[PDB]
């Protein structure tokens, strides 16, 4: 085991 | 068998609670995104049943979280949404199973997911009334 509940991953918020 | 009621579910009965275990079943689950609202039910069921353990749960608590993670990550919409409503089943029913330290583990992937905003914020309370029904108890902000 070595995942993070957190990540590095994400992207701003858009309607699109 | 391909798009079957079972693909999703034998890959939680093979997962590891490692980066590139979560990472190889994420970027597999990510590309049949047409599967979404259907593993997002079969996840759900599969974590709520009696017949697994808080292991599996936690494993699919990783892979999940990767998923919706990755999928605001593109937009694809179609994971967070369906992802979403039964996190806050898995999420809070788990919590009600895990022990201090896996529920610490899932309390940071609950803090990450608002913070972030993965879901709804209806979703992100329906999780926080979940795992606040575990012990009633709860907080004067969401």
């Amino acid at each position: 085991p070595s995942y993070s509940p957190t990540s590095p991953s994400y992207s701003p918020t858009s309607p699109s | 068998m391909a798009f079957s009621s079972e693909q999703f579910t034998t890959k939680l009965n093979t997962l590891e609670d490692s980066q590139e275990s979560i990472s190889s079943a994420s970027k597999w689950l990510l590309l049949q995104y047409r599967d979404a609202p259907k593993v997002a039910e079969m996840w759900k069921e599969y974590m709520l049943r009696p017949s697994v353990n808080t292991r599996r749960k936690l494993l699919g608590l990783y892979l999940m979280n990767h998923v919706v993670q990755q999928a605001k990550g593109q937009k694809i919409i179609q994971f967070q949404d369906s992802f979403g409503k039964v996190a806050a089943e898995v999420l809070g029913r788990i919590n009600q199973e895990f022990p201090r330290d896996l529920k610490k583990k899932l309390s940071r992937v609950v803090n990450i997911l608002k913070e972030r905003n993965i879901f709804s914020k209806q979703v992100v309370n329906d999780i926080e009334r979940s795992l606040a029904a575990a012990l009633e108890h709860h907080h004067h902000h969401h």
